[PDB]
């Protein structure tokens, strides 16, 4: 079982912390949701290779750029996180979060992550967006933003309901294990 | 981490640490406020018992039990001390805050109602200006401290057995020597996720919601301050690279 290391960023709303805490309990809570993620190992076997995952969130360090960069060493694959009823969250991602991990973390592969799937059918999210000249992030949209920052592969994911949530960290092992 | 404290804060939240007859006494939102203090103060035990780590479990078996030099243990573990200081006296004031409120024939059942003023006076005055002059010189110290473990793993067989022996327990399996830097790093910049979410919850008493107002400031402030004073410090980075930060 090799160590790697995997860092999730992105906006604040973008749902990284709750993706992390529902990845390492496999359940989304019942009684609590946890405000903060602090880490967690993972033991995850991809393809026939067992590691041992360490898992990191950036939350609360989005306004702080000398001590968001103390969280990059060593990462072995990056997660770079949207929330599918945010497009503002998503055009965050080429100019702001893609240079910085590029900077931090070169030749490191990058998995752009939709999340919060569930409410792209959602009626209460469609009527909010329509308000500010909005609609929920459509596959195409988070794909072409993922061939345009050169990202290793584009996933999405409900923390809420759980789907695609284990096939995003397996494809991240895979990721982490590539030359 | 003492067994009492462990055992005060094993339940994944403060609704499934009190009994239940207890718990159907609050109001909702007495409840979710409870929630969330309860995991501040779970994770402040969780902070204390990765700082007693470093400093009892890897910089004490340096020194013992392979003569490091110190000056090579301090470059590893920078101002250690004086984390475990902060931290656990801020730790005993929560812990403190807990045990007046307990009822009387009960260790579990209690409920924390001015908890502003303990974090306003955490983060403000002489602890303040303590916090920020030791997070700003252990966060500039973080690479050479990661750099300088590298090189000792990599080239030292004495250190490395040191390494693999200590942290094969299960209970030491996110405590690496690297996962408890990052972790103390990540710590400071929790707090205001966490005091945020006690506000949502604490509009009760006015008196309280300015409390916490005041408190999220005060961090808030230590926080621009800390990120202000960070430059990583580079064993060979010679002057004449300082200038271009
Ligand atoms: N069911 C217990 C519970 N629900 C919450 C919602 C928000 C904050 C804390 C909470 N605790």
């Amino acid at each position: 079982a090799i160590r790697k290391k995997l860092v999730i960023v992105g906006d604040g709303a973008c749902g990284k912390t709750c993706l992390l805490i529902v990845f390492s309990k496999d359940q989304f809570p019942e009684v609590y949701v946890p405000t903060v993620f602090e880490n967690y190992v993972a033991d995850i076997e991809v393809d026939g290779k067992q590691v041992e995952l360490a898992l990191w969130d950036t939350a609360g360090q989005e306004d702080y750029d000398r001590l968001r960069p103390l969280s990059y060493p060593d990462t072995d694959v990056i997660l770079m996180c949207f929330s599918i009823d945010s497009p503002d969250s998503l055009e965050n991602i080429p100019e702001k979060w893609t240079p910085e991990v590029k900077h931090f973390c070169p030749n490191v592969p990058i998995i752009l992550v939709g999340n919060k799937k569930d409410l792209r059918n959602d009626e209460h999210t469609r009527r909010e967006l329509a308000k500010m000249k909005q609609e929920p992030v459509k596959p195409e949209e988070g794909r072409d933003m993922a061939n345009r920052i050169g990202a290793f592969g584009y996933m999405e994911c409900s923390a809420k309901t759980k789907d695609g949530v284990r096939e995003v960290f397996e494809m991240a092992t895979r990721a982490a294990l590539q030359a | 981490s003492m067994e009492m404290d462990e055992k005060d804060f094993a339940a994944d939240s403060w609704s499934l640490a009190v009994d239940s007859s207890f718990l159907q006494q609050h109001k909702k939102e007495v409840m979710k406020q409870q929630d969330v203090i309860y995991e501040l103060i779970q994770t402040e035990l969780h902070h204390v018992r990765t700082l007693k780590i470093m400093t009892r479990l890897f910089r004490t078996g340096m020194l013992e039990e392979l003569h490091l030099e110190p000056g090579v243990v301090q470059g590893l573990f920078p101002c250690v001390d004086e984390l475990s200081d902060i931290h656990t006296r801020f730790l005993s004031q929560l812990l403190e805050r807990r045990r007046q409120a307990l009822c009387p024939g009960s260790t579990r059942n209690f409920v924390i109602h001015r908890l502003g003023d303990l974090l306003i006076s955490q983060f403000s005055g002489p602890s303040a200006e303590q916090m920020c002059k030791t997070y700003s010189e252990f966060c500039s110290r973080h690479s050479k401290a990661l750099k300088l473990y590298k090189e000792l793993y990599a080239r030292d067989k004495r250190f490395q057995q040191f390494i693999r022996k200590v942290t094969r327990p299960a209970v030491l399996k996110r405590h690496g020597v690297q996962e408890c830097i990052l972790l103390v790093t990540q710590r400071i910049t929790k707090y205001p996720l966490l005091i945020s979410r006690i506000l949502q919850h604490s509009h009760g008493i006015e008196e309280e919601r300015q409390d916490l107002t005041t408190a999220l400031g005060l961090v808030k402030e230590l926080l621009s301050n800390v990120d202000e004073g960070i430059y990583q410090l580079e064993k060979g980075a010679r002057l004449q690279e300082i200038y271009n930060r």
